[PDB]
This record gives structure tokens, C-alpha cells and sequence, in this order.
């Protein structure tokens, strides 16, 4: 099952109100008009990969969909988090609970705190420690997918987790609707209004259209011709063509000398017809100090 | 341009990142400087 | 490796580009060449005593022929200088184009695309 | 809490303690002659209390006297690269006050320890709980050490019997980052009254100008803190004090 | 600088156990694996197994699995091999090694156990 | 002991080549071979380990090669008071981490 | 232009003097230089 | 020569017909062996047999 993304998952990059100006920056997002699977909640929850995040969207009536649990091990093993909401109280820790065999909410304590009609969209994630918690409300007269529509998703709360995840699993509530948009580090073209709600968004290293959008850092484009990037045919593998070399270079010998020269009579050992690894250099720890000038002190293998 | 080497690919696999911005922003400043000129310079000749 | 551009380094010496057979007479103590903007034009395999050809790979800026917003969404890329083999698709001496059908027919220039080809948008 | 501290994390497990809704003003800091070396290119040591910060971590651990050169953006080491990474573009000041006196004890302060072997270089501020074996040859390591078998968390020996240069010292990353997230850690500077329609000098959250103050219109959201024009310049404000 | 204290000469029931100490502590003992070595009383030495300091790592020989578990107490580190449900091979002189490769070299070479403990003794009569 | 001449009669300076067989994972692989030897009259302090590699006051007499299924130490300069315990020991692989044989000792007449 | 940050108020607010020259320095070496390019490309510009 | 400490052969091997002059035209000499000796160089002396 595949669904066009049509235009949700736009989020803000920052919270730093602009007006009438059309800001662009690297961030993750998922692709406009591009390929997401479609999900069910009948008798579905295997553990997608969130390399760098997903978006969320639910079709609810009874409150069914209730909390999440994001991680890379995501068994008590790493840092997870839980979501509860006992309809009083937002409850949001990693900290070691019970989770059931098949982890469901009915119906390493670190982080030290303790305590249809509707489309929910949750975006859980961290980026430099932060945990933002994106979150939105939008009502709809719509039964058949995720609506067409663009809608900003706004921070909330920031907590300190700052979580490693490259793969989820959804949460249920047993006695989950949701897609899979893989994200990747480009570039978008983000317009801001003057009341400072996120309106459009495109993800501009898509298509023709879209690269000329945010080249010419505008989402009407004259027709003519555009310079975007430069095309280049990428080296599928890598040839190293070196002399046919069969003798290991004395290096050693002028290491493990038996006696060496002063300074006022220094030699010269001049070097040919070798092969040089610098790798046993390296390896030895003996440097007391290593201040290489001209080439790189790591980077000479 | 006062920089220890002049082709970038040795640049790059001659020296870390620390001291590469050194000799490379140096390298840019030349190479951008030598760019400006160049297009000012032919742009003054688009003039002409 | 002929004719496709890979990651060679011959003797330390790096960079990106095909390596081809040539006839350019080396005496037997040099080794490497030097073009008029003193580049590295040609290699001797230190293994295999031939003179190889260092040239890198069609390479260019792409550009992207597109009508209005308010007229189309449909998509156009140019690739400029690149043969229609390392990239509905057309080639001609401004590079591989694709995306535009090819039209015998002429009609006035709205696009430019190079070497006397332009695009437009029409049925 | 990070200065009269009873306990201090090691590079393994640093604490990334969040500082924030409190009044931070580094007089008292100052005045402290206990700070031996007080590096950092981000900001200045001594005019900083004018400024109001975004958020402040501050990363406590323990490592050689001769390793302080090594907390620093671009600088290689084994630490540096198996512990502790500091990005290039690093804001925030690092403080290393002498613990001639404080992180040790007779015996040896076998508490602090650090990675020695990783097969790969480490992000900056990441937090490696890796309690694998590290894999010297070819041979699989079936948690049985001893050749090609030897493990990477390796600790530290502290005695005041050891020698200065051996002796425990103490270095502090109190992260500055000056970053998106809201204002909580100003000066301890007084207030005063907002005037209209005639230009100040202001100096809103540490970030210092001279411009009119009038009242708009515009619905800041809660988190939303400031309007900057093209030029990333401060154009509009929300007061602090008032909403 | 390695500093070496163990237990004494004694004498135990078949079928009793140990809580024996092997106590290393006033010096870089980091770069140092304490490991274990007995010999026989005019045989040729045998190695027991290795206690890793360096944060916790545990790994046995088949000679005495099923009879000895180890432990690091790590503030102070002392060393153990605990002889529980002891048999007839215990009775020797028990000492330990001493990894002597360092540690922030990256080569790991060969275990120096260059010196050797006190003492340890099972006699098992009757 | 592993297949050498395992316990001799030997003065401080016999050309012996005391030995350590060693299968392929020992004779090969294993060349990090070190030398125990518990003393008489001191707790073991065999100051020769990794072969021919040296403390103070050791000599390069104490050769160390691989030949075949075969180690090596020697001494030389013929005397009297060399009277000690030597033992080799290899890196065994499969067994045990590091195991020697049967005790080998050099004694005079 | 390599310095810390771009806003002027923010960088004389946390650098010391002694390296605020360094650090102004870039940023105004950067800044004049774009300038130049802006001053020379609308002395072009009015020329044209 | 020697430069740096490389003593670089050159050698060339040409025929002539002429009678007063030295010839005119353009020969120039190759490196063959590169010799790694160190000197200084400064006094030639012409030996026959
Ligand atoms: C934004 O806020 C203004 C101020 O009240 C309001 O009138 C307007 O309807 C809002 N929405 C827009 C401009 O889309
Ligand atoms: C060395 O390389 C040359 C390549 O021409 C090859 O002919 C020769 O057999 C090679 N020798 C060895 C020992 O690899
Ligand atoms: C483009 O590639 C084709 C493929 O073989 C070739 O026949 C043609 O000559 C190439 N064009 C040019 C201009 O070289
Ligand atoms: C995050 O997880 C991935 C895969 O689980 C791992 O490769 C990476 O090293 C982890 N990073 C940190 C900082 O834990
Ligand atoms: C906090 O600021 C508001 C601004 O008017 C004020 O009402 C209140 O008195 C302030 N708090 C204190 C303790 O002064
Ligand atoms: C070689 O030449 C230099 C310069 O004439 C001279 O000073 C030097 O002493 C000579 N070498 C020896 C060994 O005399």
C-alpha cells in the first residue's frame, strides 16, 4: 500500500518569527508529492527504520492511537521513551517501566523527571540532544486518506534525553495509522507570512520545478532557463596503479641503528625502489611529539 | 598564494581539516581574488 | 580501466578522469606530463611501461528548462556537454537533453539551450 | 552543583546537565582565584556578564593536565578522539581549575575511566556506552580477553603521593552554546522601565543596540522569541516582563 | 611499581570454600591485566584464566569450570578466584599474573607478568 | 614438556637450542612466545620474554627463532654458575590462553 | 567570513579586545571585501 | 652536476662534418642515472690515454 505524500510534514526549523520572506536551509524533512506507505489498525506493527525521522498522521474518533516508543534497541536495553496520557496528566520518560510481551497501553532512570474530525501529527525526534515535541490538531471533512492541506508543526516542550534512533516501532493500545517518510539532509525553501505560520514548503532537490524554486529562491518561477547545480559523472570504483615494488624500505634500519650521527655530521639516507606504510609508525605510541609541518600528521598512509 | 601547495587535491590529501582551513581559505582568498579580478576584469571588458 | 572516469592515483598522484592508450613519446627517464596550463596530461603505468591518457570525464553545470508556474509543472533538465551515454531523451552538439521531445520541425526561440537548440512549451 | 561539587562524571559518561530557569553571574566566578586555565575562543572570560544565554550544559569529567589542550575545536588526541569530541565550530567556554586536592585519594581514585580503542572517530558531544570487547586481530572474541582481546573503558589512578604531572586535574565544559532555544541564564544586572518612542541603548536577553520600543501587533507564538528581518537582525521583540 | 599482596599458607576440608584475595592497589595498575597462573609443586606452571581490570570483563579456562567464579570489587580492585566446592588439583601454591603490555599501546602483544604474588594453598587432607 | 630437550644436564654456556614445539597456531601465529621461569630462591622473575626481546643486564644470547615445529633459546660461553629453571611458554589458541609443558630445568655436574 | 558569528553587536559582546581584533578583523576583511565587490559592481553598474 | 645531493648524468653522443667551428644546432642532454652523493662540484680536469 503507497499513498502521494501530498504536502504534510512541514515543521520549523527554528522558532525565530519571519515575515514575507522565504528562508532556506538543510533539515529533514520528507518529500512533497512522494512515495509513503499506507497503514491500517485492524487485527500492524513492524519496526520501520527512522534513520533520521518519519511523520505522523492519524484518522481518530475514540482515542485509540496514544503514545509512541522511539529507539535503537527499544527493549529496556538503550535509553526509550513511553507516552502515557491518563487523561490528566502528560507523562513522557525513558526512565526502566514494565513494558508488556507485546507492548501496548491499556484501555537507566536518567531523565529525572517524575510525575473524520480529527488529524493528530506527531513528530518525535532528536537533533543535538533536543527532544521536540511537534505536535498539531486539525480538523477535517475527509474519510478516505491524509488530507490535502499544508499545515505547520510547531514545538512544544524540549526535554533532556537526546536519544539515539535509527529504527521505531509504533505503540498500540491492546485490551496504528501512520506513514514512513524517509528523511535526508536537504535543502528547503521555507515561506514564512507575516502572522507567522508556516504556509508552504518545498523540498527542492526533487524535480526541475523545485530546484528552480529554490535557486531562484521563489515559488513562482518565470519561464526560461536555470542554472540549478553541476552534473558530474561520479567514479564508480577506485584504481591504484603503483610500481611493481618487492622490497620492505629500511625505514626500521634508520630507526634501529646501532649508532646515529650528531648534528655536525648528519646524514643523508636518500631512498629508493620502496614501499612506505607509515602504519607501524602509527601504531607505535613511542612519539613523544609529532609535529608534522607540511602533510598531515594522521592523513600519510 | 602563500600557501604550501597549489594543486587542491594535494591540499586535501596533504593537510587535516585544522590547518586546511588555514591554507585553504588562504587558497580561496587567492583564487577568489584572482576570480574577481577576472570577472571585473572582463566584465570591464563586457564593458568594452 | 577505458573510457569511464574512476578514483586513480598513479605513483601518489590523485585525481578523477579516463585512462587511455597514447602515442606521446617518453624518454626513458620521464615519467609523468604537463599540459599548457601545466595540469597532468599523461602517465606512464609504473608496472605495465605504457603511456596512458589522463582526461576527466564529461563533467558540467545542468540547467533546467521550465515554462511558468502559472502555466505548467511539467519538468525539464539539460545536461550540457555530456554524450548520451555516461548520463524521450535527445542529443545534440550543446549536450544530452532530456525530458524534451525532439521536433524536426522549427519554431522561434523561448529557452535557449545551446547550439541552436531551443525549447517551449506548446502542443 | 558543577563547581562545589561532591561528585564528577568521567569522559565515558559525562553528565549534560541541562542549567536553566536560574540567574547565572560568574562575578563570584571571577572573583575565584581557583581557575588555573580559562581557554576558549567562543566567548571572553571577563565580559560576559551582560550577556543572557540560551542554554548552558556543563559536561564534568576528569582528564591530564597535558590533555587541556586537547578540549578544542580541531584538536586530535587520543582522548579527543576515543572520549570527548569538540566540534570546529564550538561556542562555549571550557574551565580547568586545579583538583590538586579534590578528585583524589590515598589509595587511587579508580572511579574516572575512558575508552582507549574505537574503530571508528567519535560525533561531537555523543554519549558511547559501549561495552563490547574491542577486537584487536582477526580472531572473534568470544568475551574471553587476553590476546588480540583487550577491552576499551580504561581507568585512571589518582594519589596525592603521584606526581604533579600525573597528579588529578580537573577540566569543566561548561557548554555556552548560544543556540535557538530560549533565554533562561542572564546577568545579574537590574531591570528597568520600557520607554516608547524614543531610542536606547538596550540590551534584551544579551543582545545589545540602540532603537525605538513600540508595541506590536503580531501573535508571537509561546517559544516564539524574536522577529529578525533579512539581515537576521532583531527587528521585533516580546518582552520578557510583560507578554 | 607493582605491589603484590596475597594470602597464606593453610589448610581446608574437601568440599569447603574460598573467599581468597589476590590485592593490587597504589599504582597504574590500569595498564596491567592481573591475571592467573598456578604451578604444581615441581611441575611445570599452568594458567588458570584472566581477570581483567580494566572495567569489567569476564572469560574462563575448562580446567575449573564448574568450581571457581570471579568478581572485581573495582573502588580498591582486588582480584579474586574463588575456589568453592574445592577437589584434589587445587592443592598447590596459587598465584597470579599480571598482564605487562600497556594499554594505550595499541599492539596487543604478549602478557609480561613480570612480578609474581605471595602465596595461596588448598591443602585438601584428611 | 613441549618437544625440546626437555630436561637436561647443562652448564650456563651449552649451545643448546632449548625449544618449544608449536603446532601452526604456535609456531605461525603465535610468535609473541615469552619465557617464565620461577627462580630458585625469588619468586618467579624470568626477565626474558618476548624471545630475544631484553630487559637490563639480559644478553642477546637467548636467541629466539621459529624453525619449522621448533623454538629456540641457547646461551653460550661455557662456565659453571648458570644452575636455573626455564620454561616456555606459548600462545596455545584453542586451549588455555598461554600454556607450558612439563618443567624444564638446566643443572651442572 | 570565518569568524564565530556575523552580527557585530554579538561579536564585540563576547570577545575580549585583544582577540577581537583578530576577530573583527576577519569579519571586516570579509565584510569590506564583499563590499568592494558590491561598490565595484555597482561602479560597473552605473558605468553600464 | 649536483644539486641537492642528486648527481644527474647527462650524456650525448653526436656526429659532426665541419672543419673551424663547433657546429650550429641544438642538442640537448638527457638525464640518465640520478646518483645520490652529496659534494660540491666546482674543478673539471681533462685526462687521455
Ligand atoms: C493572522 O493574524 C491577523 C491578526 O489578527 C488576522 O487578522 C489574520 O486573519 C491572521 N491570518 C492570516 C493573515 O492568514
Ligand atoms: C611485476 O610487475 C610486472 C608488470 O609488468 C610483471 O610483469 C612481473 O611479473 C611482476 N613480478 C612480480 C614478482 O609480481
Ligand atoms: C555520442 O555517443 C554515441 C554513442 O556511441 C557516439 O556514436 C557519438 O559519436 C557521440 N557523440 C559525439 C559528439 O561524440
Ligand atoms: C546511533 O545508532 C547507530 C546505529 O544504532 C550507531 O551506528 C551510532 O554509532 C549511534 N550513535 C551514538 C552517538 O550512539
Ligand atoms: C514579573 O514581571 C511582571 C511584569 O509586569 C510583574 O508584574 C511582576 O511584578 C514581576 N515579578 C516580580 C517579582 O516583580
Ligand atoms: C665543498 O664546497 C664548499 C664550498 O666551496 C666548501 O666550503 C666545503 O668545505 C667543500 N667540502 C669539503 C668537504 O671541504
Amino acid at each position: 500500500a503507497y499513498t502521494n505524500s501530498f504536502t504534510r510534514g512541514v515543521y520549523y526549523p527554528d522558532k525565530v518569527f519571519r515575515s514575507s520572506v522565504l528562508h532556506s536551509t538543510q533539515d529533514l524533512f520528507l518529500p512533497f508529492f512522494s512515495n509513503v506507505t499506507w497503514f491500517h489498525a485492524i487485527h500492524d506493527n513492524p519496526v520501520l527504520p527512522f534513520n533520521d525521522g518519519v511523520y505522523f498522521a492519524s484518522t481518530e474518533k475514540s482515542n485509540i492511537i496514544r503514545g509512541w516508543i522511539f529507539g535503537t534497541t527499544l527493549d529496556s536495553k538503550t535509553q526509550s521513551l513511553l507516552i502515557v496520557n491518563n487523561a490528566t496528566n502528560v507523562v513522557i520518560k525513558v526512565c526502566e517501566f514494565q513494558f508488556c510481551n507485546d507492548p501496548f497501553l491499556g484501555v537507566n532512570c536518567t531523565f529525572e523527571y517524575v510525575s473524520f474530525k480529527n488529524l493528530r501529527e506527531f513528530v518525535f525526534k532528536n537533533i543535538d540532544g533536543y527532544f521536540k515535541i511537534y505536535s498539531k490538531h486539525t480538523p477535517i471533512n475527509l474519510v478516505r486518506d491524509l488530507p490535502q492541506g499544508f499545515s505547520a508543526l510547531e514545538p512544544l516542550v524540549d526535554l533532556p534525553i537526546g536519544i539515539n534512533i535509527t529504527r521505531f516501532q509504533t505503540l498500540l493500545a491492546l485490551h496504528a495509522a501512520y506513514y514512513v517518510g524517509y528523511l535526508q539532509p536537504r535543502t528547503f525553501l521555507l515561506k514564512y507570512n507575516e502572522n507567522g505560520t508556516i504556509t508552504d514548503a518545498v523540498d527542492c532537490a526533487l524535480d526541475p520545478l523545485s530546484e528552480t524554486k529554490c535557486t531562484l529562491k521563489s515559488f513562482t518561477v518565470e519561464k526560461g532557463i536555470y542554472q540549478t547545480s553541476n552534473f558530474r559523472v561520479q567514479p564508480t570504483e577506485s584504481i591504484v596503479r603503483f610500481p611493481n615494488i618487492t622490497n620492505l624500505c629500511p625505514f626500521g634500519e634508520v630507526f634501529n641503528a646501532t649508532r646515529f650521527a650528531s648534528v655536525y655530521a648528519w646524514n643523508r639516507k636518500r631512498i629508493s625502489n620502496c614501499v612506505a606504510d607509515y602504519s607501524v609508525l602509527y601504531n607505535s605510541a613511542s612519539f613523544s611529539t609529532f609535529k608534522c609541518y607540511g602533510v598531515s600528521p594522521t592523513k600519510l598512509n | 598564494f602563500g600557501a604550501i601547495s597549489s594543486v587542491l587535491n594535494d591540499i586535501l590529501s596533504r593537510l587535516d581539516p585544522p590547518e586546511a582551513e588555514v591554507q585553504i581559505d588562504r587558497l580561496i582568498t587567492g583564487r577568489l581574488q584572482s576570480l574577481q579580478t577576472y570577472v571585473t576584469q572582463q566584465l570591464i571588458r563586457a564593458a568594452e | 580501466v577505458k573510457n569511464k572516469c574512476v578514483n586513480f592515483n598513479f605513483n601518489g598522484l590523485t585525481g578523477t578522469g579516463v585512462l587511455t592508450e597514447s602515442n606521446k613519446k617518453f624518454l626513458p627517464f620521464q615519467q609523468f606530463g604537463r599540459d599548457i596550463a601545466d595540469t597532468t596530461d599523461a602517465v606512464r603505468d609504473p608496472q605495465t611501461l605504457e603511456i596512458l591518457d589522463i582526461t576527466p570525464c564529461s563533467f558540467g553545470g545542468v540547467s533546467v528548462i521550465t515554462p511558468g508556474t502559472n502555466t505548467s509543472n511539467q519538468v525539464a533538465v539539460l545536461y550540457q556537454d555530456v554524450n548520451c551515454t555516461e548520463v524521450n531523451v535527445f542529443q545534440t552538439r550543446a549536450g544530452c537533453l532530456i525530458g524534451a521531445e525532439h521536433v524536426n520541425n522549427s519554431y522561434e526561440c523561448d529557452i535557449p539551450i545551446g547550439a541552436g537548440i531551443c525549447a517551449s512549451y506548446q502542443t | 552543583e558543577v563547581f562545589n561539587a561532591t561528585r564528577f562524571a568521567s569522559v565515558y559518561a559525562w553528565n549534560r546537565k541541562r542549567i536553566s530557569n536560574c540567574v547565572a553571574d560568574y562575578s563570584v566566578l571571577y572573583n575565584s582565584a581557583s581557575f588555573s586555565t580559562f581557554k576558549c575562543y567562543g566567548v571572553s572570560p571577563t565580559k560576559l556578564n551582560d550577556l543572557c544565554f540560551t542554554n548552558v550544559y556543563a559536561d564534568s569529567f576528569v582528564i591530564r593536565g597535558d590533555e587541556v589542550r586537547q578540549i578544542a575545536p580541531g584538536q586530535t588526541g587520543k582522548i579527543a578522539d576515543y572520549n570527548y569530541k569538540l566540534p570546529d565550530d564550538f561556542t562555549g567556554c571550557v574551565i580547568a581549575w586545579n583538583s590538586n586536592n579534590l578528585d583524589s585519594k590515598v589509595g587511587g581514585n579508580y572511579n574516572y575511566l575512558y575508552r582507549l580503542f574505537r574503530k571508528s572517530n567519535l560525533k561531537p558531544f555523543e554519549r558511547d556506552i559501549s561495552t563490547e570487547i574491542y577486537q584487536a586481530g582477526s580472531t572473534p572474541c568470544n568475551g574471553v580477553e587476553g590476546f588480540n582481546c583487550y577491552f576499551p573503558l580504561q581507568s585512571y589512578g589518582f594519589q596525592p603521593t603521584n606526581g604533579v604531572g600525573y597528579q588529578p586535574y580537573r577540566v569543566v565544559v561548561l557548554s555556552f552554546e548560544l543556540l535557538h532555544a530560549p533565554a533562561t541564564v542572564c546577568g545579574p544586572k537590574k531591570s528597568t522601565n520600557l520607554v516608547k518612542n524614543k531610542c536606547v541603548n538596550f540590551n534584551f536577553n544579551g543582545l545589545t543596540g540602540t532603537g525605538v520600543l513600540t508595541e506590536s501587533n503580531k501573535k508571537f507564538l509561546p517559544f516564539q522569541q524574536f522577529g529578525r528581518d533579512i539581515a537576521d537582525t532583531t527587528d521585533a521583540v516580546r518582552d520578557p516582563q510583560t507578554l | 611499581q607493582v605491589q603484590l599482596v596475597q594470602s597464606g599458607a593453610e589448610v581446608k576440608k574437601a568440599g569447603a570454600s574460598v573467599k581468597v584475595s589476590c590485592k593490587a592497589s597504589g599504582y597504574t595498575f590500569t595498564s596491567y591485566d592481573i591475571n592467573w597462573v598456578r604451578q604444581a609443586s615441581g611441575q611445570g606452571l599452568e594458567w588458570m584464566g584472566w581477570m581483567n581490570p580494566i572495567s569489567g570483563n569476564t572469560g574462563y579456562a575448562q580446567k575449573f569450570q564448574g568450581r571457581v567464579t570471579m568478581t572485581r570489587n573495582t573502588s580498591i580492585t582486588t582480584a579474586y578466584m574463588e575456589l568453592s566446592s574445592l577437589r584434589s588439583e587445587d592443592t598447590a601454591v596459587y598465584f597470579c599474573a599480571r598482564g605487562g603490555r600497556y594499554c594505550s599501546s595499541t599492539t596487543c602483544y604478549s602478557g609480561v607478568g613480570m612480578d609474581v604474588w605471595g602465596q595461596g594453598t588448598t591443602v585438601t587432607v584428611p | 614438556v613441549l618437544t625440546q630437550p626437555p630436561s637436561v644436564s647443562g652448564a650456563p654456556g651449552q649451545r643448546v637450542t632449548i625449544s618449544c614445539t608449536g603446532s601452526s597456531s604456535n609456531i605461525g601465529a603465535g610468535y609473541d612466545v615469552h619465557w617464565y621461569h620461577q627462580l630458585p630462591g625469588t619468586a618467579p622473575k624470568f626477565l626474558i620474554y618476548g624471545n630475544s626481546n631484553r630487559p637490563s643486564g639480559v644478553p642477546d644470547r637467548f636467541s629466539g627463532s621459529k624453525s619449522g615445529t621448533s623454538a629456540s633459546l641457547a646461551i653460550t660461553r661455557l662456565q659453571a654458575e648458570d644452575e636455573a629453571d626455564y620454561y616456555c611458554q606459548s600462545y596455545d589458541s584453542s586451549l588455555s590462553g598461554w600454556v607450558f609443558g612439563g618443567g624444564t630445568k638446566l643443572t651442572v655436574l
